[PDB]
Formats: C-alpha cells, sequence, structure tokens
C-alpha cells in the first residue's frame, strides 16, 4: 500500500486478525472470562506480515466495535439452542466496558465432540432418572431501536442482543437477595379435622394410674385396635397439606376432658428442604409432638426403621435391584432425623426411655426437655453469703460450666475502658485541565472484637424475703485491655500478637446472660512451654505477659494475685484438589493423610506432588478411573495402584459448576448437561468407596443454582444413599483470612458416626460480606453458627498480610530472592515460620503493557484511589510511543459541565438517543476513553484501576490480576506493580514453604483456584470434634 | 564394674555466701567435691566414709539430699539415717546422677565450745532459710539456716531473724518468700503461724527479707520482688561485627524487656558511636551468622530475637557501623551494575543510592566509590545494552524510576576511552561492535564501541582491532567482518578498504529505530 495509508492499512489488517483470534478463542471454549480473553489477545504472535509489535488491551479496547460484529455475526447466521457465543462472561465484560452498540450491519462475510457420560453407579443413576420425570413440567421484549430490532420479520436473526444480555444478567445476578422473607413458622400449626368414628373403647384396665385426673391405657378400640408404637394417619383441616402421620407415643383416659392421646409427628419429604424431589413413602422425624383426642384419629399406618446394615460399608456399588427385597415399597417408612431450623438431617436420636416413663416416654417430650434445661442459666454450687448478695463458686449455661478464674467473652457493648479511648480537609478546586476526571468521586465498619475478662466471683443478689433470686446472676470481671484499645490505639496492633491481652485491675459488674462463652486466658511466664505451642493448642487461648496502668498509662509487672487421645489420620480421596489448599489445611488440622488425589490439570497436579510426597495423583478424568475400579483392575495404564472398597475414609472435593452455572429454572438441555456433570460423578464416588466423611465445597451460587435444585438434588442423592448430611455458607475472612469469598459447604458423616458442626467464627469481619443465610423454597435457612458478626480475634488486613514482602518492580520474575526483613506481624509470622533463613520464593508479577504501567504509575497513593484520579497529562511511555491528553468533543446533561466550563462529553452517545459516533473513539491516552465513555451507565466503574487500602482487603478471589477486571482492585498499596504470586498466596494464606509449578499464570490460577487452608483447618478441626467422640464412645 | 559406681557432689555452707542468683548457688559458680562410689554400697558406709575423710563425727553431720522440685527449682530433701540405713544410693537416688548432697555442720567454732548436732522432729519441725537483701549495694548476703516449728508465729521469728542478720533489734522488715524465679510472693500477716503463712510447706523454703526504710524509694530496685524481676530478664548477648571475619564480639548485659531503641543506646554507649550508625542482624539462629536485618521501628524486645536460641547455646547477634543515618540507610535502592575498569574488565558493584535520585547521583556515587584513570578526562558515563547491543545511554538527568526493570537490560558504567572522549564529530564516528559464531543471533563476547575516520584504509580498523584483542597474530584472521542492520549482514573483505560513514547511519533523520552495526564471525 502506499506509505500515507500504511497505518490504516495495518489497522484494518489488525481488526481482521484479533476478530479472527477472538473467534476461533471462543470457539475453543464458552466459559472464559475478561482477563482470560486479554492473557490469548497479547499472547498471539503478531503475523510476519503486518509491522506491529504486539497486541494490547488499548488494541481490543479500539476494535472493540469490530470484533463484536463479527462475533455476532457468527452466531447470527447459525441457530441452536446452544447458548450464542457473544454471551460469553469475557465477552459481555468486554462489551460492558467499551461502549459497543448491539445488532447493527453485520453478514459482511459475503457468503462466508460428543456428549460424554459419567460413570454412575446404579443408585445415583436411579436417583436422577427418578427426577427426570418432573423437569419436562412446562417483560423484556426485543429492544426495537436497534438495527435488528428494528428489522422487519423469536426469530433465530431476531434474537435482540440487548434482551439477551439482560437475562444474562438475571442469569448470574440472584434473584432475589430480600432479607425477609421471614424465617419459617412451625409446621402443623394450624387445625385438624375431627372425625366420626363408630365406637372407640378402651381394653383391659387403666395401666398407669397417676393419681390426677389421668389414668394411662395400651390398647384401645376404633373399629381396629391401636397400641403404644402404633403409628396413625390424620386428615387435618384442609389447606393444602397433606394426610399428617404421627407415632402414638402414649394414650390416657382425662376424668375432665376426653379421650387423649399424645402423637409425636412424622414430617413428609415434601415439607422439608428435599421438596419434590423427596420419595413419597419417604418421612423424616421431628421435634414436633402434642397431645390431641382420638375423636381426630382417621386411620392406621404401617412405618418400619430402614436401618442401614451391619455391612453398610461395602454395600455401595450392589445393584439396589438385589437388595430391594422385600415388599418396598408400598408402606411409609422412616429413616433419618430432621431438623428444620439448621437443615440438618441425623441419624435416629438414641436417647432411652426409663423405667418409671416406658408407657410415656416421647422422645420430642425428653429432647425438648433437656434442650430447655439446658438453656436456663442456673448456679451450681454456693461459696459464701454476705448481707446483701450471696457468693457462689461455679454456673452453667448452654451446656458450658463457668467457674471463677475462667476467660470469658463478653459482647462489645457490655462494659468500657476507663481510657480517653477514642478522642477526636479539604483541597482546593482541582484543575480541571489538570485533573479532568475527579468529578466522578462525588458530587458499615467491622465491629470490634469480643471483650475478654476473667471471673472474680460470682455472685446473686438476696430477694427481698432473703433468699437468692436463680433467675439473675450478676458476674464481676476484671478487665483485659487488647494493644487495640491501649492509649495506643489502632497503630499499637500491627505487629502486636493477635493473642496478646494486658492485665488491669479495674473491675465491671455485667449480667449472665451477657456471657457468650469460655475462653482460657494465662499468663506467659507460669506457661509450661513456649506461648506458640499454648496459643496452637487449643482454641479460645490468651495469654497475657504486662498489666497496663490506664491512669499513668503505662506497662507494670501484673500484680502476684493474677498469676494462677491422637486417633490414627484418616486417609483421604480429594478430587479435584488444583493446588492441594484443602489437603494442606486438612493436614495442619493433623486428621488426614491425603494418600490420592484426581487433578486432570497437569501443574496442578505437578503442584500436589511437589507439596506432598507420600501421595499418588492420578492426572486422568475421574470418570475413567472410576469405571477402572468398577470393573476390578489393580493397575492404570501408568500402573498406578487405584484404591479399592475400605481404602477411602474421608473424601473431599469440589467440583466445577461450568456445566450448570445459570440460576434459571431448569431445563431439559440444562438437565442433560447436569445429568453427566463432575459433581454427579463425585456423588458416585461417595456412593461406591462409602467414606466416613464427605465434603463439598464451592461458589456461593451452588445453593440457589437453578432455584436450589443442585442442592436439593445432591441433598436427595445422600438422603437416598443413607448418609447424614447438612449444608452451609461459610465467609472466609472470618476464619484467619483477609478476603471476602463466600463458599457452600456439604457435609456428610456415615451411618453410626457424628455430624460434624459448622465451625465458629474466630476473626470479626463487615457485616455487609456475612450474610450466611440461605433462601431455599421461601424458606430461610441458616447454619448452626452462633456468632453474629463478633469474634474472639480481630480482623486481618492486607497490611498484616503482606507488609513485610521486600519492594519490587513490575515485571519481577527472579523467583528466589531473600526476604530482606523480619516479619512485621502475627499472620506473616505464622505463615514463615520458625527456622528463620530462607529464600523468599515466587514474589513474581504480571509484566504489564507500557500504557498500563504509566496509568497505574500515575495513580495516587491515597486510601481508596482509582482510575477517577489520574491526570491527564502528556507523558512518555516506555517504549516511546505518544501517549496524547484526552480530549472532550461533546457535553453531558446528566453531569453538567466544569467549574472552568470545559466540556465533559467524550461521545456524541451522552444525548439521549444518539448513537455513538465512528471516529470520534480516543486510543492511547493515559486516562482510559472507555471509563469516561460508559462510567453514567456502570456507577462511573468505581473500584476500576484503583489500589489495595492498607485496612481493607481483596475484593475476591484473584485468579488473574488485571486493572480492568471484575475481581476488585488489584495495584499494590504502595508500590507501583499489581499483586505478586507470593501476595495473592499470602492472602489465601498459604504457608510461604508452599510450593507452586508453572509459569506465572498457572501460578496464579493455582492460587486464585485453591480453598484457603486456614478455613480449611476450621473446618478440619470441626471433624476432628466428632472423630474424638465416636471413639470416645467405646467402653 | 564401671556402671556399678555414682559421683555423689558435696557442697558446702560456705559456698552459699555471696550467691547473686535465685535459691542457694549457682550451678556454674560452685566448687563441688566428687566421690566415686559403688551403687551397692550402703548409704550408712557412705556416710561413715564422708565423716571419716573430711574429718568430723558421723553425729555432727547431716545429709540433705539435693532434689528438684516441680516448679523447676532445685532444693535440698530430707533422708532419714537409721530407717533407710541398709538400702543402696543406686535406689535412694532414683537413677540420678551425679548426686548433690548439702551437709549441715556445727559450726566449728561454736562446735569446739560443745555445741552438738539438733534434733529434728519431720512431723513438727522445719529447716528454714534466711536470705538477706542490701538495695544500697543491690546485693543478697546468705544468712545461714534455722530449725522452727511449723506451728511457730513469725513474730517470735523476727528477733531472731533480726540479731541472726546483724540488724539493731526490733527493726520493721519487709519479707517475702522467693517460691521461685519471676515468683517473689510477700508475706502480708505476720501474726499467723508458718503452716497458714506459707503455701505448700517443704524443706528447704526460703525467705528473704530487707530493712522496711523510707530511703527504698531513691533506690531504682526498693524491694526484693523488683530484684528478683530485674534478675529473671537480665540475660548477656554477645554482639559481633559482621565485617570482622570470625569475630569474637563482645558481651553486653541487657533485660530481655528491652526494645530496640534502648539495646542501639547500650551498644552505641559501648562502641563510642551515635546509635543511629548502627545496623543490626539478628542470628540464623540454629546456625552462628548474621540473618535477617532488622528494621529501625521494629516493635518487639529481646527475647524476640533471642527466642530461638537454647538456653545452652550461645545467644549471638550481628552488626555493622554505618557511615550515614539509618532511615535514609533504610531507604536506599539496591543498584546493581557493571563497572568497567582501566583493564576492560568487567566487575559487579552494588550501590545504594536514594531511590527517588537521578543518574547523576549515581555516578556522584560511584565516583565517591571509585579511582580514574591516571591522567584521563575523569568523567564516566552510563550505558544501557540488551543482546549485547548498546540500546542507549543515560542522560545524568533522567529519574531512576524511569529505568527499565527488565533483566535483558544491563546498565555499564565506563570511563570514556581516550580515543572516546573527544573526538571529531563530522569525520570519525563511534561505531556499535559485537561477536557472533556462524549466524548472528548466537552473539558473545565483550561488544564495544569503535572509532572510525572517514575514507579509511579498512585494513587500518584491522591493525586497530589487531592492537585492541591482542591474541597471537593469526587468530585475528578468521574475523569475518560484516555489516548487520535489522538482521540482514553483508560481509565485506579486509584489504579492500571500504569505509565512510553513510553506510553505517540509518535513514534520513533516524534515530528511533536501530541504527547499523558492525558484526564480527569466530568462534568461541
Ligand atoms: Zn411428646
Ligand atoms: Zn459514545
Amino acid at each position: 500500500p502506499s506509505p500515507e495509508y500504511a497505518p490504516i492499512f495495518g489497522l484494518m489488517q489488525e481488526k481482521i486478525y484479533i476478530s479472527k483470534i477472538v473467534v476461533e478463542f471462543l470457539q475453543s471454549n464458552s466459559d472464559s472470562t475478561y482477563e482470560d480473553l486479554i492473557n490469548k489477545i497479547e499472547t498471539t504472535v503478531p503475523p510476519s506480515g503486518l509491522n506491529l509489535n504486539r497486541f494490547t488491551e488499548d488494541s481490543l479496547l479500539r476494535h472493540a466495535q469490530f470484533v463484536v460484529e463479527q462475533v455476532e455475526s457468527y452466531d447470527e447466521a447459525g441457530d441452536s439452542d446452544e447458548q450464542p457465543i457473544f454471551l460469553t462472561p469475557c465477552m459481555r465484560d468486554l462489551i460492558k466496558l467499551a461502549g459497543v452498540t448491539l445488532g447493527q450491519r453485520r453478514a459482511q462475510a459475503r457468503r462466508q465432540r460428543g456428549p460424554t457420560k459419567a460413570t454412575t453407579t446404579k443408585l445415583v443413576y436411579q436417583i436422577f432418572d427418578t427426577f427426570f420425570a418432573e423437569q419436562i413440567e412446562k417483560k423484556r421484549r426485543r429492544c426495537g431501536v436497534c438495527e435488528v430490532c428494528q428489522q422487519p420479520e423469536a426469530c433465530q436473526e431476531r434474537r435482540c442482543p440487548n434482551m439477551a444480555m439482560k437475562e444474562a444478567d438475571d442469569d448470574e445476578e440472584v434473584d432475589d437477595n430480600i432479607p425477609e422473607m421471614p424465617s419459617p413458622k412451625k409446621m402443623h400449626q394450624g387445625k385438624k379435622k375431627k372425625q366420626n368414628k363408630n365406637r372407640i373403647s378402651w381394653v383391659g384396665e387403666a395401666v398407669k394410674t397417676d393419681g390426677k385426673k389421668s389414668y394411662y391405657k395400651k390398647v384401645c378400640i376404633d373399629a381396629e385396635t391401636l397400641e403404644v408404637g402404633d403409628c396413625v394417619s390424620v386428615i387435618p383441616d384442609d389447606s393444602s397439606k397433606p394426610l399428617y402421620l404421627a407415632r402414638v407415643t402414649a394414650l390416657w383416659e382425662d376424668s375432665s376432658n376426653g379421650q387423649m392421646f399424645h402423637a409425636h409427628w412424622f414430617c413428609a419429604g415434601t415439607d422439608t428442604v428435599l421438596g419434590a424431589t423427596s420419595d413419597p413413602l419417604e418421612l423424616f422425624l421431628v421435634d414436633e409432638c402434642e397431645d390431641m383426642q382420638l375423636s381426630y384419629i382417621h386411620s392406621k399406618v404401617k412405618v418400619i426403621y430402614k436401618a442401614p446394615s451391619e455391612n453398610w460399608a461395602m454395600e455401595g456399588g450392589m445393584d439396589p435391584e438385589s437388595l430391594l427385597e422385600g415388599d418396598d415399597g408400598k408402606t411409609y417408612f422412616y429413616q433419618l432425623w430432621y431438623d428444620q431450623d439448621y437443615a440438618r438431617f441425623e441419624s435416629p436420636p438414641k436417647t432411652q426411655p426409663t423405667e418409671d416413663n416406658k408407657f410415656k416416654f416421647c422422645v420430642s417430650c425428653a429432647r425438648l426437655a433437656e434442650m430447655r434445661q439446658k438453656e436456663i442459666p442456673r448456679v451450681l454450687e454456693q461459696l459464701e453469703d454476705l448481707d446483701s448478695r450471696v457468693l457462689y463458686y461455679s454456673a452453667t449455661k448452654n451446656g458450658i460450666l463457668y467457674r471463677v478464674g475462667d476467660g470469658v467473652y463478653l459482647p462489645p457493648e457490655a462494659f468500657t475502658f476507663n481510657i480517653k479511648l477514642s478522642s477526636p480537609p479539604r483541597k482546593e478546586p482541582v484543575d480541571e485541565d489538570l485533573y479532568p476526571e475527579h468529578y466522578r468521586k462525588y458530587s458499615l465498619d467491622a465491629p470490634e472484637p469480643y471483650r475478654i475478662g476473667r471471673i472474680k466471683e460470682i455472685f446473686c443478689p438476696k430477694k427481698s424475703n432473703g433468699r437468692p433470686n436463680e433467675t439473675d446472676i450478676k458476674i464481676r470481671v476484671n478487665k483485659f485491655y487488647r494493644p487495640e484499645n491501649t492509649h495506643k490505639s489502632t497503630p499499637a496492633s500491627y505487629h502486636a500478637d493477635i493473642n496478646l491481652l494486658y492485665w488491669s485491675d479495674e473491675e465491671a459488674v455485667v449480667d449472665f446472660k451477657a456471657v457468650q462463652g469460655r475462653c482460657t486466658v494465662e499468663y506467659g511466664e507460669d506457661l509450661p512451654e513456649c506461648v506458640q505451642v499454648y496459643s496452637m493448642g487449643g482454641p479460645n487461648r490468651f495469654y497475657f505477659l504486662e498489666a497496663y496502668n490506664a491512669k499513668s498509662k503505662s506497662f507494670e509487672d501484673p500484680p502476684n494475685h493474677a498469676r494462677s487421645i491422637k486417633l490414627p489420620k484418616l486417609r483421604t480421596l480429594d478430587v479435584f484438589s488444583g493446588c492441594g489448599g484443602l489437603s494442606e489445611g486438612f493436614h495442619q488440622a493433623g486428621i488426614s493423610d491425603t494418600l490420592w488425589a484426581i487433578e486432570m490439570w497437569d501443574p496442578a497436579a505437578q503442584a500436589f506432588r511437589l507439596n506432598n510426597p507420600g501421595s499418588t495423583v492420578f492426572t486422568e478424568d475421574c470418570n475413567i478411573l472410576l469405571k477402572l475400579v468398577m470393573a476390578g483392575e489393580t493397575t492404570n495404564s501408568r500402573g498406578q495402584r487405584l484404591p479399592q472398597k475400605g481404602d477411602v475414609e474421608m473424601l473431599c472435593g469440589g467440583p466445577p459448576c461450568q456445566g450448570f452455572s445459570g440460576m434459571n429454572r431448569f431445563n431439559s438441555r440444562t438437565y442433560s448437561k447436569f445429568k453427566n456433570s463432575l459433581v454427579v460423578s463425585f456423588l458416585s464416588y461417595c456412593d461406591y468407596y462409602r467414606p466416613r466423611f464427605f465434603l463439598l465445597e464451592n461458589v456461593r451460587n451452588f445453593v440457589s443454582f437453578k432455584r436450589s435444585m443442585v442442592l436439593k438434588l445432591t441433598l436427595r442423592c445422600l438422603v437416598r444413599m443413607g448418609y447424614q448430611c447438612t449444608f452451609g455458607v461459610l465467609q472466609a475472612g472470618q476464619y484467619g483470612v483477609a478476603q471476602t469469598r463466600r463458599r457452600a459447604i456439604i457435609l456428610a458423616a456415615a451411618p453410626g458416626e457424628k455430624l460434624p458442626l459448622f465451625p465458629e467464627p474466630l476473626h470479626v469481619f463487615a457485616p455487609r460480606a456475612c450474610q450466611l443465610s440461605v433462601v431455599v423454597d421461601d424458606k430461610k435457612f441458616v447454619s448452626n453458627i452462633t456468632r453474629l458478626s463478633s469474634g474472639p480475634f480481630r480482623t486481618i488486613t492486607v497490611r498484616d498480610t503482606m507488609s513485610d514482602l521486600p519492594e519490587v518492580r513490575n515485571g519481577a520474575s527472579a523467583l528466589e530472592i531473600s526476604y530482606n526483613g523480619e516479619p512485621q506481624s502475627w499472620f506473616q509470622r505464622q505463615l514463615r515460620g520458625a527456622q528463620y533463613q530462607p529464600i523468599l520464593r515466587d514474589h513474581i508479577c504480571k509484566d504489564m503493557s507500557a500504557l498500563v504501567a504509566a496509568r497505574m504509575r500515575h495513580i495516587p497513593l491515597a486510601p481508596g484511589s482509582d482510575w477517577r484520579d489520574l491526570p491527564n497529562i502528556e507523558v512518555r511511555l516506555s517504549d516511546g510511543t505518544m501517549a496524547r491528553k484526552l480530549r472532550y468533543t461533546h457535553h453531558d446533561r446528566k453531569n453538567g459541565r466544569s467549574s472552568s466550563g470545559a466540556l465533559r462529553g467524550v461521545c456524541s452517545c451522552v444525548e439521549a438517543g444518539k448513537a455513538c459516533d465512528p471516529a470520534a473513539r480516543q486510543f492511547n491516552t493515559l486516562i482510559p476513553w472507555c471509563l469516561p465513555h460508559t462510567g453514567n451507565r456502570h456507577n462511573h466503574w468505581a473500584g476500576l484501576y484503583g489500589r489495595l487500602e492498607w485496612d481493607g482487603f481483596f475484593s475476591t478471589t484473584v485468579t488473574n490480576p488485571e486493572p480492568m477486571g471484575k475481581q476488585g482492585r488489584v495495584l499494590h498499596p504502595e508500590q507501583h506493580r499489581v499483586v505478586s504470586v507470593r501476595e495473592c498466596a499470602r492472602s489465601q494464606g498459604f504457608p510461604d514453604t508452599y510450593r507452586l509449578f508453572g509459569n506465572i499464570l498457572d501460578k496464579h490460577r493455582q492460587v486464585g483456584n485453591a480453598v484457603p487452608p486456614p478455613l480449611a483447618k476450621a473446618i478440619g478441626l470441626e471433624i476432628k470434634l466428632c472423630m474424638l467422640a465416636k471413639a470416645r464412645e467405646s467402653a | 564394674e564401671a556402671h556399678l559406681y555414682m559421683q555423689v557432689q558435696i557442697v558446702a555452707e560456705d559456698q552459699f555466701c555471696g550467691h547473686q542468683g535465685n535459691d542457694m548457688y549457682d550451678e556454674e559458680k560452685v566448687k563441688y567435691t566428687v566421690f566415686k562410689v559403688l551403687k551397692n554400697s550402703s548409704l550408712a558406709e557412705f556416710v561413715q566414709s564422708l565423716s571419716q575423710t573430711m574429718g568430723f563425727p558421723q553425729d555432727q553431720i547431716r545429709l540433705w539430699p539435693m532434689q528438684a522440685r516441680s516448679n523447676g527449682t532445685k532444693r535440698p530433701a530430707m533422708l532419714d539415717n537409721e530407717a533407710d540405713g541398709n538400702k543402696t544410693m543406686i535406689e535412694l537416688s532414683d537413677n540420678e546422677n551425679p548426686w548433690t548432697i548439702f551437709l549441715e555442720t556445727v559450726d566449728p567454732e561454736l562446735a569446739a565450745s560443745g555445741a552438738t548436732l539438733p534434733k529434728f522432729d519431720k512431723d513438727h519441725d522445719v529447716m528454714l532459710f534466711l536470705k538477706m537483701y542490701d538495695p544500697k549495694t543491690r546485693s543478697l548476703n546468705y544468712c545461714g539456716h534455722i530449725y522452727t516449728p511449723i506451728s511457730c508465729k513469725i513474730r517470735d521469728l523476727l528477733p531472731v531473724m533480726c540479731d541472726r542478720a546483724g540488724f539493731i533489734q526490733d527493726t520493721s522488715l519487709i519479707l517475702y518468700e522467693e517460691v521461685k524465679p519471676n515468683l517473689t510472693e510477700r508475706i502480708q500477716d505476720y501474726d499467723v503461724s508458718l503452716d497458714k503463712a506459707l503455701d505448700e510447706l517443704m524443706d528447704g523454703d526460703i525467705i528473704v527479707f530487707q530493712k522496711d526504710d523510707p530511703e527504698n524509694d531513691n533506690s531504682e530496685l526498693p524491694t526484693a520482688k523488683e530484684y528478683f524481676r530485674d534478675l529473671y530478664h537480665r540475660v548477656d548477648v554477645i554482639f559481633c561485627d559482621k565485617t570482622i571475619p570470625n569475630d569474637p564480639g563482645f558481651v553486653v548485659t541487657l533485660s530481655n524487656r528491652m526494645n530496640y531503641f534502648q539495646v542501639a543506646k547500650t551498644v552505641a554507649q559501648r562502641l563510642n558511636t551515635d546509635p543511629m550508625l548502627l545496623q543490626f542482624f539478628k542470628s540464623q539462629g540454629y546456625r552462628d551468622g548474621p540473618g535477617n536485618p532488622l528494621r529501625h521501628n521494629y516493635e518487639g524486645t529481646l527475647r524476640d530475637l533471642l527466642q530461638f536460641f537454647k538456653p545452652r547455646q550461645p545467644k549471638k547477634l550481628y552488626y555493622q557501623q554505618l557511615k550515614m543515618k539509618i532511615t535514609d540507610f533504610e531507604n536506599r535502592r539496591s543498584f546493581k551494575c557493571i563497572w568497567l575498569n582501566s583493564q576492560f574488565r568487567e566487575e559487579e558493584i552494588t550501590l545504594y543510592p536514594d531511590k527517588h535520585g537521578c543518574v547523576r547521583d549515581l555516578l556522584e556515587e560511584c565516583k565517591k566509590a571509585v579511582e580514574l584513570g591516571e591522567k584521563a578526562s575523569g568523567k564516566l558515563r552510563l550505558l544501557e545494552i540488551v543482546s549485547y547491543k548498546i540500546i542507549g545511554v543515560h542522560q545524568e538527568d533522567e529519574l531512576l524510576e524511569c529505568l527499565s526493570p527488565a533483566t535483558s537490560r544491563t546498565f555499564r558504567i565506563e570511563e570514556i576511552p581516550l580515543d572516546q572522549v573527544d573526538i571529531d564529530k563530522e569525520n570519525e564516528m563511534l561505531v556499535t561492535v559485537a561477536h557472533f559464531h556462524k549466524e548472528v543471533f548466537g552473539t558473545f563476547g565483550i561488544p564495544f564501541l569503535l572509532r572510525i575516520h572517514q575514507g579509511e584504509h579498512f585494513r587500518e580498523v584491522m591493525k586497530r582491532i589487531q592492537s585492541l584483542l591482542d591474541i597471537q597474530e593469526k587468530e585475528f584472521e578468521k574475523f569475518k567482518f560484516a555489516i548487520v542492520m535489522m538482521g540482514r549482514h553483508q560481509y565485506i573483505n579486509e584489504d579492500e578498504y571500504e569505509v565512510n560513514l553513510k553506510d553505517f547511519e540509518p535513514q534520513p533523520g533516524n534515530m528511533s529505530h536501530p541504527r547499523p552495526w558492525l558484526g564480527l564471525d569466530h568462534f568461541n
């Protein structure tokens, strides 16, 4: 071409090549994110013919119109039921970034492998084919302004891209996060019908004559014999309810009222979280009993306690028709106790009737009595007596015994310190020439952790008659000053241990109802070991060394009167481990030895091999492994010994949810995709191996996928499979992590074991990222967590995660550098270790483009600063090209003009009903063009290009840091680099000795995908508690 | 029969005088009397043997087996000579060796007068030990032991302690029990018997006493409690200079409860320097050597710095003296570059300019750091080299934050050679020269800048090359000379004498993109 027109021809060829790369990349996969698209574009080698250095985000952001038009044209020709190629999250993000209007021109080309099948076992296939019956049961119009919508005649060529995008946004968003949605009320609370029976009479004599109006019988006749233990169906008043079935636990004649009987209600599976997926003939036990008259007795029903087989461990894989014998399913049956408050499935309670109450015992009555007595705060032992108060030595509450001398948790409002404690600018109008985007800036906080005290005495105030009042109990408490609460204030806690406490002499008086838990507070010198071991020895352990004087604001020595099994580790199979975060957390818990692992991704398997020398990793897809195990082989293709029946004890994993990531109601295509996904394969693994403990981890939206259908189906499979199941949501940042990432956790325990409780929160976190509740079938479900936005330890921030790392600049690739400094906080002290002369590893960051480097060099260091503070200053870049100043060529009505009268619009799109003007777009500018082009529609893109806050936290997991991504801020708080691989690993809580593998991007992905080990350790501790209890039972 | 013997170490009461620490004596600061004795020998035989060997009557000495307690203390214990007299020592020690015994005798100057060893009732008597603390000299004085009934009241012992310690009688005394290191418990009530007054009363407990006197508030340790506190946290640290190889260092006594400022002040005093001109290094902990450097703001104590030493191991701490204040030293940027010397040899150097300074400051540091030519220019320059090709010269006004952080970028500092300092601009031209074997991609060797005249006898350039290199005069011959531009290279015949600047400058007005360069071919 001509030299004058050479740049334009080169730009056109660049457009062709970027469109071709984008279209083939989208052919390769349909689940990539915007960062993946940017990496694929950058890694592409420019052609020999075209004189282009390398494609960067500026090239994509300037050719967005053409590439998006070409991609829409690709899928606009051949239309199928599959999702259109331009609804991919990467490309949706790209459209949202650059102001591209969809549905114009197109069709400019001028006339231009298998569904697979998961190796599900007989049982899981039975469940899914059973649910296959009900999946067939079966606002936001076209925009009308875009060309395709304006074209005359839904049609495959008339699928409104804007409508599809809004539908996809609804699919990704949670519809809807209404907090209320009131908590479910008690079930069967309505009235029941009265039945007209012919004759009812007792048989025999009064079995038990209590001496009151109640005379207890055993056998009744209502045209049919009824004894104690027989089940009765009752028809209630018609309120869209099925017939209730209740076990008659006691029947008696009342001298005052009519003929009585106590019924312990069953509960049908349809009334639980199981919903329609439950077997109609299956029932569950509940804590719902009530005494009625036998006048409402409708009929007699027969139920069977389908107890698990004595050889339940080896029953997996067997055909259920072989075990179907016999007479099933014909009558009602129950196998699992159900708690609806926490959505917990357990084995039936083993409470045993007493001889005196043998013919009256109701398990619901006994459980309710135990729960009511346990919750009541009562005092135990009297010590000494005064004229106004009486002194005790111990007290009990919620199954916890507090004596004198144990550390006590108190709510933050219980008492205040005697120190003054909390003791209480504006720049000039910035140069709109030099800061032309400051106007877009403008025009809950994490609560304090638990107060900790030490009991000095327990006392009760004497009543008017002089008797002690056991309804209320008062506690006198010596306060403990945290370093945060000291006169040094917040900067004192940067280097202080997360455990450190200061002894005081001020005393407080609190009500025993305010007590929230027992913690062990102890001296440091009287410790029989190093303070580190005691801190790691057990939960809620605090140590104090020097006392604090508030009036003198000084530190002194504490006064003298302030001084005072291992089970075998379960063999573990870890499916889809990745780099092994969950396995490392369980190892830190000391409960699991991971003897196998499955991972298709090669770098993750290499990392697992490096971190776990004594483990075997099968780098083949799990379906092949399971099929080989079923067929009976002992060695795979490479000769690695597959585990067999009984080898697996704990099965843990998290399967990817790419196939069923939508949140609309199920569709035959989506359900067919689900039926052979990886989660069904993992459930088949649990069915075959029958592990003692079963753990499913996933993202939060796993709970509410397809209107909770994935969760309901998984729970149904677990229940049918004979397990004890529970589910919940855990916020990672509450367990020693400086990151907000909510995770859905499904726990299952084998019959004869104890179902683990969810771990209690440790570090207090901001309430905006602690919504752990769940909405299923218009019902609100909560985990068994009792700590609500409070905890013993303070929050963990970025300053405690990445402060001590030596400064490195952009593009650093030195794998092995020196630490060059002692750790400055508790988190980094714990992560580094005890031995101190290592070499810091993998402290590398991505080498961004020159334009991005200049932009993120010019971002100020003030907290919360983002692109809106970028100065429009002509700046030389590293490569030698020119970053021209961004020009304003239009006026926007919605925001007005500047104080200096300068224009604020960037494109003709600011005016309502005006299409974006071509050739008005600018590129290679310090302030990006797209951000002011489309700020108004996306809340000014707040947080884009921003820096981390030294007191804040990561927005989410950072799989691949990019300034223009949806993973929140990724710029380092002080230096001009993105967060490094080691910084990302420190965010997840990985030990500094943990080894990664691959190039920088693979290391970033490994760090991002893995579960934070501090979260896994907290869960691992809870599992160990049930390991103890089952072993403790043996006597 | 060496496995049948044991070492029995006798310590006398004269060894108790002068001890300034906890319990009775310092295990290191004590002279024993060692006995090699058969395990099957009876204790009575040993009591006879000691009494005869050391020159005492057997009924004038008492044996108090040195027994370790749960709290970590080591105190004298009770042994019954009569009842237990026929049992072997190896069963009495419970598999302990060496075996220390306190020998309680009558003072020979009070024994020559006829006094004998008092009787001791195990149920109703107790052995109390008395120490006197003097705040003015801040020291302990051993005041012997006493027999006393358990039920006796402290007030009846006050006259005894007074006249036993040399105090004027009826002097008000403050009493403490030294239960263990870091545990000194004041006795609040003197009107109660010893049983009630002293928790867990055993033989060998020690009560420390001092005058009750207002002058104590002028002392920095008014009471024995604070004395034992300061003693509990005192520790001797060996400071060593990291520059001196195998420097034995000097020992300073400090308190564990000390921050960075106080330690630095102390060391600076014992070193006659400003505290700010010192940087400290914690030990690597298991090995002996300098570890992680310590920042100036470190908010810790001495125990954190010494925590990975065993109590037996010597606790060492490294340091170095600075020529500049520690804050500016912590804000220095490590800049690794290559220094070219007079001999045309590369040296690795690391400089620490201020992170915000300019290239000028770097060159000034190197000038303060180096020596210049015999009588050359004395002016240095900074080249930036990639792929053994000079990709730029950095002007001394360039910002240090503006320099290529990439590892392929190598910064060289060099003295301009005499025939390159001031050259003739419209005739002589500096050309970039590099080596390569076979093809031009695999470059190697030391690249260089070469002067070229105008219309100059290309074999003049080859005798200049020969004059620079200076290998034997044949091996020069295999050099293949080529002109390389954007990857293309045309080889040039040495004896043809083809030279002029135009075939070395890029197109008119061109700088930004690569300039023609000279290529040499031979094998390495
Ligand atoms: Zn009941
Ligand atoms: Zn526009």
